[PDB]
C-alpha cells in the first residue's frame, strides 16, 4: 500500500518556475505507475503527467507537452513535477497519484488506487 | 474504457508448486476482448510472456511450455497459472487486456502484480 504526500505547491509569477515533491510510503514503489492530476476551481479533476515503474517513460497532457516534464527517484520512493511557464489557468490543486498501470491508462483518474492530499499552486497574473 | 481489472498487489507460490496470478473482470457491455497479454519484467521495460488471441493461445517462450495456462471458461478470468515455480519466477507479471468498442477502436489496460516464490 502507498500513502503520498505533497510539498512543494505555493505562489508564482505568471512565466514561473516551480519544482512540486511526492513522497510515497510503503515497499512496493516498484508497482505502481505514478502520476500528477490536477483540479481548478469550479472544474472537474484533469491528468497533467505521470511516470513508470521504470524511472523514465513518461506521459503529459497536451496542455503541458513543452513546459513540464515529470521524474522519479525510485530509490527515495518519489516523484517530481517540474513546471515551467506557469500561466494564471494552470492554478489549482495538484495531486499526486499512484495506480498499478504499466503502460496504459495512465492518463485516467479511474486507474489510481491511491492520492495524496493535493497541494495549492497559484499563478499570479 | 472499460471494464475494471481486479488483480492483488502480490502473490506468493511454493518453489517447485504451482501458483496462480489473479487477473480477473466483470465483462461489460460495449467490450469486446480481443486480446490477452502476461508481461515480465526484463530490466527497465516487460516482455510478453503470453499472447491469446483469435487463433488461441501462444506462449512466447519454450520454457513456458507447459507450464503457463491461462483461465478460459469463465468469461472475464484471464488469471495466468505458472506450473512448478522456478526461483527465477520472482518477477512483476502483467496483466494486460484490448477491448474493442462499437467505434472499432481498442482500449488497453494494465496491471502489475509482483510475484514471490518460497522454499
Amino acid at each position: 500500500q502507498v500513502q503520498l504526500v505533497e510539498s512543494g505547491g505555493g505562489l508564482v509569477q505568471a512565466g514561473g518556475s516551480l519544482r512540486l515533491s511526492c513522497a510515497a510510503s510503503g515497499r512496493t514503489f516498484s508497482s505502481y505507475g505514478m502520476g500528477w492530476f490536477r483540479q481548478a476551481p469550479g472544474k472537474e479533476r484533469e491528468f497533467v503527467a505521470a511516470i513508470r515503474w521504470n524511472g523514465g517513460s513518461t506521459y503529459y497532457a497536451d496542455s503541458v507537452k513543452g513546459r513540464f516534464t515529470i521524474s522519479r527517484d525510485n530509490a527515495k520512493n518519489t516523484v517530481y513535477l517540474q513546471m515551467n511557464s506557469l500561466k494564471p489557468e494552470d492554478t489549482a490543486v495538484y495531486y499526486c497519484a499512484a495506480g498499478r498501470w504499466d503502460k496504459y491508462g495512465s492518463s485516467f483518474q479511474d486507474e489510481y488506487d491511491y492520492w495524496g492530499q493535493g497541494t495549492q499552486v497559484t499563478v499570479s497574473s | 474504457g472499460h471494464p475494471t481489472l481486479k488483480t492483488p498487489e502480490s502473490v506468493t507460490g511454493t518453489w517447485k508448486g504451482d501458483v496462480k496470478i489473479q487477473c480477473i473482470y466483470d465483462p461489460l457491455r460495449g467490450y469486446r476482448q480481443v486480446l490477452v497479454k502476461w508481461l515480465v519484467r526484463h530490466g527497465s521495460d516487460s516482455v510478453t510472456i503470453f499472447l491469446r488471441d483469435s487463433t488461441g493461445d501462444h506462449i512466447q517462450q519454450a520454457k513456458y511450455r507447459g507450464r503457463l495456462k491461462v483461465s478460459h471458461k469463465v468469461p472475464g478470468d484471464v488469471s495466468l497459472q505458472i506450473n512448478t515455480l522456478q526461483m527465477d519466477d520472482r518477477n512483476h507479471y502483467t496483466c494486460e487486456v484490448t477491448w474493442q468498442t462499437p467505434d472499432g477502436n481498442q482500449v488497453i489496460r494494465d496491471k502489475i502484480i509482483e510475484l514471490r516464490v518460497r522454499k
